[PDB]
């Protein structure tokens, strides 16, 4: 939180297994602007998504 | 008693539009500006139903 | 193994903390304006509160 978050740049890596969002719409990530983002990173193994 | 019935219908006719109605949210303007036009429909199918 | 960032998020329930690259413009009063004002895609005249 407490910055310019651009998902432009999150969008050119196209080495994404599952690119898919729940909330909103992904073409509308840079459009919608949030409050608050809790990111869970980890690293698993590639069945379980 | 026909004013106040008449107030009763109105008043529950304004409260009917933040009822979410099964959708994700009640208000348009968000579903608008967080869905595409072919992802929407379900929702404001549900809204306008 | 998969990196694997669960992007998860809360949706207005604080002001804005993260907003991306999307740049403000000049507020305009008293006039029949298509605003967007902290996200939310409003329309009509703004009067000075």
């Amino acid at each position: 939180s407490n910055c310019v978050a651009d998902y432009s740049v999150l969008y050119n890596s196209a080495s994404f297994s599952t690119f898919k969002c729940y909330g909103v719409s992904p073409t509308k990530l840079n459009d919608l602007c949030f409050t608050n983002v809790y990111a869970d990173s980890f690293v698993i193994r590639g069945d379980e998504v | 008693d026909v004013v106040n019935q008449n107030a009763q219908a109105l008043n529950t006719l304004v409260k009917q539009l933040s009822s979410n109605f099964g959708a994700i949210s009640s208000v348009l303007n968000d579903i608008l500006s967080r869905l595409d036009p072919p992802e929407a429909e379900v929702q404001i199918d549900r809204l306008i139903t | 193994p998969y990196r694997v960032v669960v992007l998860s998020f809360e949706l207005l329930h604080a002001p804005a903390t993260v907003c991306g690259p999307k740049k403000s413009t000049n507020l305009v009063k008293n006039k029949c304006v298509n605003f967007n004002f902290n996200g939310l895609t409003g329309t009509g005249v703004l009067t000075e509160s």
